[PDB]
């Protein structure tokens, strides 16, 4: 407890309301929320100054093409499930919005979130919804320079700068069109990077998050529930097919917090922060990964999936060399035994 | 290298 641990001790999901002045410098504001211990929860919400907008209106996107929509079939019981993504032929936002609003895939009625949440976990294996996910592109207007997911200017840019390598969705923007019951399984970002998520419009998106500080406990639980998957790939959670309900988490003592993201709101996940969730109804979100100096250690130690050969792999070399010159030689000879303090901020 | 999706 050296002042680092005395900040956000409960490691709960914090919400920030930055002035246009603070909102202007992305990397600075991130370092700030971390100074407030936001990273402990693994997830943070950031409501942008009310007069800020990245687009005039979205009446034009009804034409946009979702080249690879996916149908989410879920199999499981008792709070433990495996999600299988079936790919469907391309479609336009209108065709998607049509099915999303249809009485068949429409959001059910309810009073309090607590009830909408109970219905999610009761019916996620029924009526396989369609998710227009991982669509390359952005909805930000070319002139927006504040928190533009298309050009955040973090050190993650070094990947491209140094090698020309493009990793769709990681160092490029991704759009997600969801409907009721579409969901994202438990996972940390590729290479355990940070992620930014802006909900452009539509119904809310709810999130579940486990503090990085307890990430390994979630992995051990997951391994035990799916021993078959764990042995064919240690990092099987990166397959993004595992769903675990909050009740199961509660039952096994795994700390977590929940939050619901509204339209016009930003969500930030931190290195090694496990998260999962679902969409309330029709909506549109844009996202990408980013990095900070603090990420470097996480990147060096990220446990990657090796069973699939198309998984995101980033050479850490350029980062250690440039930001950890004193350790480059040691790390290269695999003798860098740096232990990571999840509560610590980049001092 | 790699890709999301
Ligand atoms: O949109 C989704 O289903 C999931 N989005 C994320 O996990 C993210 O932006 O970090
Ligand atoms: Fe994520
Ligand atoms: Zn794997």
């Amino acid at each position: 407890a050296s002042e680092s641990e005395t900040l956000n001790p409960s490691a709960r999901i914090m919400t920030f309301y930055p002035t246009m002045e603070e909102f202007r410098n992305f990397s600075r504001y991130i370092a700030y929320i971390e100074s407030q211990g936001a990273h402990r929860a693994g997830l943070a919400k950031v409501v942008p100054p009310k007069e800020w907008k990245p687009r005039a209106s979205y009446d034009d996107i009804d034409d946009l093409v979702i080249p690879a929509p996916i149908q989410q079939l879920v199999t499981g019981q008792s709070g433990l499930f495996t999600q299988y993504n079936i790919q469907k032929k391309a479609m336009t936002v209108r065709e998607f919005r049509k099915i999303a609003n249809s009485d068949k895939y429409c959001t059910p009625r309810y009073s309090e979130f607590e009830e909408l949440e109970r219905k999610y976990w009761k019916n996620l294996t029924f009526n396989p919804p369609i998710y227009g996910a991982d669509v390359n592109g952005t909805l930000y207007e070319k002139h927006v320079d504040e928190w533009n997911i298309g050009r955040l200017r973090t050190i993650l840019d070094l990947v491209e700068k140094e090698s020309g390598i493009t990793i769709e969705g990681v160092n490029t923007p991704y759009l997600y069109f969801g409907m009721w019951k579409t969901s994202f399984a438990w996972h940390t970002e590729d290479m355990d990077l940070y992620s930014i998520n802006y909900l452009h419009f539509g119904e809310p998106k709810s999130w579940y998050s486990v503090p990085p500080e307890h990430g390994k406990r979630l992995e051990r639980l997951a391994k035990g529930f799916f021993p078959g998957s764990a042995q064919s790939c240690e990092a099987f959670l990166r397959h993004k097919m595992t769903l675990i309900s909050p009740l199961m988490l509660k039952k096994y003592g795994i700390p977590f917090d929940k939050v619901t993201q509204e339209a016009g709101e930003f969500m930030i996940t931190f290195p090694y922060g496990y998260h999962a969730g679902f969409n309330h109804g029709f909506n549109c979100a844009e996202s990408t990964n980013f990095a900070t100096r603090r990420w470097i250690e996480y990147g060096k130690q990220a446990v990657l999936c090796s069973c699939r050969k198309d998984m995101v792999k980033i050479s850490m070399d350029v980062f250690v060399r440039k930001f950890q010159p004193e350790r480059y030689k040691l790390w290269k000879a695999g003798k860098d035994n740096t232990v990571i303090d999840h509560t610590l901020p980049t001092p | 290298g790699g890709v999301k999706k």
